[PDB]
């Protein structure tokens, strides 16, 4: 009943840089440690087996080391096609168990988001609900604070974010935040604003509208 | 060249039975190796389920107590996963894999994988999306670029495809991953950046398709 | 009950036992014996110079009951060398008695 832990679940590194992903087993697994790569489209490939043996066809940039309970996978120079999630797996004793994975992505220079806000369309309002949408376009890094304010009052519980996968060309992300209110609540207030805090912005950016001007 | 590929229903109702097939080509499943099922939950939990050997011997993860069977059809070189009375916790991507071994060091490892097949467990009914314009409050802006979109709301099951101007507009497009709402229905937005000068000289239409409901909808996006 | 995994576990146990023998068994009667070794297939004991050395069919093999009396053989020359062709980098070994090719090819893939 062996637990595999990959303490880091997410890592970003520059193209060309050395990458190390680490795994820890809850007990000694006697070098029976395998590494798998899962690409964004879902395809899974064996990289390394028995701690350090390279599966044929796998780039030599990949190597593995470790013993006892502690193991590591190393990418000697990060290339674009290595963007993927990496999983360890002990093959010492049943049941076979896997680590929780480390998602690897590209580190690039800071890029501030371009921010847009969209009011609910008249077409939606006659349906009974109101969706307010805030778009953060083409930014890096992923970390961003997005706050909703209705008549300058902060909102909780009633919004959802969605993020694109890292863009394969410029390495940026885009993000949507959707505030959901009932028609009645939407009509009860005037000023709708989304406020974005991000490394690329010297000070927070707010986009807003007045319900009446839509 | 060994290939494995999973097939089966992408959608199943709670308490029903799940049955998946792995079709193996390039190697006989009754020779030498063991043949495994592994699933990947959303949230990156990867769970080993069981194997059937070249001899027909099986071995299952104890957690999948009584619910699981693995069988094979050797004449068709296929093996099967049956999972009894699924619930929404069985929603996952299901992979079949070949296990081999080295008798130089005793290692045992999964050297070839299927592409995986996604499975969703849900009792929600099929429903086409409503499609709403995403347009700026003001139709006059001093900024060089502007963003347009459409909100694709309250559909089931996945997926929808969104295109812009029938595929002619592709650069600057972001179509976000769908989010499952509290209601059992999915929602997403698709957006595009365009030059501001292009507004009112050039038309922007988002074309949404939802095959499960046979929905095909075009929505012209303009600032009201 | 019959699987690649079960056989692997048995091989691992075979290796563990062999390693114990290699370390713990008392030194040979004289100075000249051929040296004990695990060749990843079978555990070889110290060999008497001028004698064939007989080792039971390794018990982890899936067909280890097709061949219960069987033996695999090496030869230890008068000079205390394991017999080995000039053409080869591995000692001569006759395992004809312990044969069952797909499983056997895998068995010898290093």
């Amino acid at each position: 009943d062996i637990q595999m832990t990959q303490t880091t679940s997410s890592l970003s590194a520059s193209l060309g840089d050395r990458v190390t992903i680490s795994c820890r087993a809850s007990q000694d697994i006697s070098n029976y440690l395998n590494w798998y790569q899962q690409k964004p489209d879902g395809t899974v490939k064996l990289l390394i087996y028995y701690t350090s043996r390279l599966h044929s066809g796998v780039p030599s940039r990949f190597s593995g080391s470790g013993s006892g309970t502690d193991y590591s996978l190393t990418i000697s120079s990060l290339e674009q096609e290595d963007v993927a999630t990496y999983f360890c797996q002990q093959g010492n004793t049943l049941p076979f168990t896997f680590g929780s994975g480390t998602k690897l992505e590209i580190k690039r220079t800071v890029a501030a988001p371009s921010v847009f806000i969209f009011p609910p369309s008249d077409e939606q309002l006659k349906s009974g609900t109101a969706s307010v949408v805030c778009l953060l376009n083409n930014f890096y890094p992923r970390e961003a604070k997005v706050q909703w304010k209705v008549d300058n009052a902060l909102q909780s519980g009633n919004s959802q974010e969605s993020v694109t996968e890292q863009d394969s060309k410029d390495s940026t992300y885009s993000l949507s935040s959707t505030l959901t209110l009932s028609k009645a609540d939407y009509e009860k207030h005037k000023v709708y604003a989304c406020e974005v805090t991000h490394q690329g912005l010297s000070s927070p950016v707010t986009k807003s509208f007045n319900r009446g001007e839509c | 060249d060994v290939q494995l590929q999973e097939s089966g229903p992408g959608l199943v109702k709670p308490s029903q039975s799940l049955s998946l097939t792995c079709t193996v080509t390039g190697y006989s499943i009754t020779s030498t190796y063991d043949w495994h099922w592994i699933r990947h939950f959303p949230g990156n939990i990867l769970e080993w389920m069981g194997y059937i050997s070249y001899s027909g011997s099986t071995n299952y993860n104890p957690s999948l107590k009584s619910r699981i069977s693995i069988t094979h059809d050797t004449s068709k070189n296929r093996f099967f996963l049956k999972l009894n009375s699924v619930t929404s916790e069985d929603t996952a991507t299901y992979y079949c894999a070949r296990a081999t071994a080295s008798f130089y060091d005793g290692s045992y490892y999964f050297d070839y994988w299927g592409q995986g097949t996604t499975l969703t467990v849900s009792s929600a009914s099929t429903k086409g999306p409503s499609v709403f314009p995403l347009a700026p409050c003001s139709r006059s802006t001093s900024e060089s670029t502007a963003a347009l979109g459409c909100l694709v709301k309250d559909y089931f099951p996945e997926p929808v495809t969104v295109s812009w101007n029938s595929g002619a507009l592709t650069s600057g497009v972001h179509t976000f991953p769908a989010v499952l709402q509290s209601s059992g229905l999915y929602s997403l937005s698709s957006v595009v950046t365009v030059p501001s000068s292009s507004l009112g000289t050039k038309t922007y239409t988002c074309n949404v398709d939802h095959k499960p409901s046979n929905t095909k909808v075009d929505k012209r996006v303009e600032s009201k | 009950t019959v699987s690649l995994w079960e056989t692997v576990q048995k091989w691992r146990e075979y290796r563990r036992q062999c390693q114990r023998s290699l370390t713990e068994d008392p030194p040979p009667a004289t100075d000249l014996f051929c040296n004990r070794t695990f060749d990843e297939y079978a555990c070889w004991p110290d060999g008497e110079p001028g004698s064939f050395v007989n080792v039971s069919c390794p018990w982890y093999l899936p067909w280890a009951s097709s061949v219960p009396q069987g033996h695999v053989y090496r030869f230890c020359t008068a000079e205390g060398l394991w017999l080995q062709k000039d053409n080869s980098s591995l000692p001569w070994r006759d395992l004809s008695e312990c044969e069952e090719s797909p499983e056997e090819q895998l068995l010898f893939l290093y």
